[PDB]
């Protein structure tokens, strides 16, 4: 989904 | 090109419900925009409130909630407190970049209310008290640097004669 | 318990370089990405980009990629923002903020002031006496701003002191 590092 | 739009200002009173909205100039906000809500108090003190449309950041009180309403992201404060007077910014994710709204200045009528501090432990109150000192020194040093810039062209002009 | 602590304010001239640090504590530094945000004075926020703290791979906003760069000192739990070839319009408060998705925890902000010296144009036509008078007049202005900050923080301490005393 969101491609940042969560 | 995409612009994110928030109400410029709203006013509420203690215990009311207020809803802030966040609109995309491309169309409807969806869960794929991962809407964020963050709060700014003086001085440029930001805290996270909601991320990913509706996920409340740990430690944020339960009166804050995020949702989607009528193609906009929305932050609802159910039972506003005087401590909620602040500027609220949303941010939306568009495939490859975050875009912030312009912020909503929320006024809360009723002056300052400190009854919430009664529930804190003495240790946490002492911690909050000490944390004000670096904040103060940072603001003072920022002012010193602002004046360094004001002085420099004058000194340069004197030296150039 | 999670805290992001940034380095202090910086004042620079156009064309110079600055490095801002963001020291993280209270979580495993390498497990969540670090974002950077610019807030120009009086205006709203712009995302600069993020850096993945596990892989070191950054992602930049287009307007920032030419002169803004991220780095890590992973062993120290520090993320850095590097701004080179400073412009007047870079004057702003810069924030680090931890993922996510987005901006969960925020540093306190670092004000970078780029001195324009745009008064030098008119000031060069002034007598030394008028210049010296202007220079001296900045002192009470600054000291009164500083004293107002001190008084503002005294008024912030009082409700906390009162709550402590009532226990
Ligand atoms: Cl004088």
């Amino acid at each position: 989904g969101y491609p940042g590092q969560v | 090109q995409t612009v994110v739009t928030q109400e410029s200002a709203l006013t509420t009173s203690p215990g009311e419900t207020v809803t802030l909205t966040c609109r995309s100039s491309t169309g409807a906000v969806t869960t794929s925009n991962y809407a964020n809500w963050v709060q700014e108090k003086p001085d440029h003190l930001f805290t996270g409130l909601i991320v990913g449309t509706n996920n409340r950041v740990p430690g944020v009180p339960p009166r804050f909630s995020g949702s989607l309403i009528e193609d906009k992201a929305a932050l609802t404060i159910t039972g506003a407190q005087t401590e909620d007077e602040a500027i609220y910014f949303c941010a939306l994710w568009y495939s490859n970049h975050w875009v912030f709204g312009g912020g909503t200045k929320l006024t809360v009528l009723g002056g300052s209310d400190y009854e919430f501090l009664k529930s804190w432990t003495v240790e946490d109150l002492q911690k909050r008290l000490l944390a004000l000192d670096p904040m103060m020194e940072q603001e003072i040093e920022e002012i010193r640097q602002k004046y360094q810039c004001k002085r420099q062209p004058i000194l340069d002009a004197i030296e150039a004669k | 318990q999670i805290q992001l602590v940034q380095s202090g304010p910086e004042v620079q001239k156009p064309g110079e370089t600055v490095r801002i640090s963001c020291k993280a504590s209270g979580y495993t530094f390498t497990t969540a990405g670090m974002q950077w945000v610019q807030k120009m004075p009086g205006k709203s926020l712009k995302w600069i980009g993020w850096i993945n703290t596990r892989s070191g791979v950054p992602k930049y906003a287009e307007d920032f990629k030419g002169r803004f760069a991220f780095s890590l000192e992973t062993s120290a739990s520090i993320a850095y923002l590097h701004i080179n070839n400073l412009k007047n319009e870079d004057t702003a408060t810069y924030f680090c903020a931890r993922e996510g998705p987005g901006f969960v925890y925020w540093g306190q902000g670092t004000l970078v002031t780029v001195c324009s010296g745009s008064d030098y144009e008119f000031l060069k036509s002034w007598t030394v006496e008028d210049l010296q008078k202007r220079l001296l007049a900045l002192d009470p202005m600054m000291e009164q701003e500083i004293e107002e900050i001190r008084q503002k923080y005294q008024s912030k301490r009082q409700p906390i002191l009162d709550a402590i005393e009532a226990k």
